[PDB]
């Protein structure tokens, strides 16, 4: 009642750039962004680190709305944290 | 039904190693 009321679910494009942003990001990142996925989303806990899958369409808003809270703040600021 | 932006990605070092 409270957490959706504040962050609207993701449209298909903003999935779409969520998907492009995650993949932008790095390895070191993509620790936060699983560990994002997976805490919010405990039937994920079988995520194996060799074939992790990301399925927005069982993602709640809230991990949507972090993930990208997340990934922008690293992106945005370093379009490219490796060199 | 709709094709959606399912995404795959392989993490470098295995914390998440399920016992």
């Amino acid at each position: 009642s409270e957490e959706e009321d504040k962050c609207k679910p993701m449209s298909y494009e903003e999935k779409r750039q969520l998907s492009l942003d995650i993949n932008k990001l790095p390895g070191e990142k993509l620790g936060r962004v699983v560990h994002i996925i997976q805490s919010r989303e405990p039937s994920l806990k079988n995520s194996n680190p060799d074939e992790i899958e990301i399925d927005f369409e069982t993602l709640k808003p809230s991990t949507l709305r972090e993930l990208e809270r997340y990934v922008t703040s690293c992106l945005r600021k370093k379009r490219k944290p490796q060199a | 039904n709709l094709q959606s932006s399912i995404v795959k990605f392989k993490k470098p070092l295995p914390l998440t190693q399920p016992g």
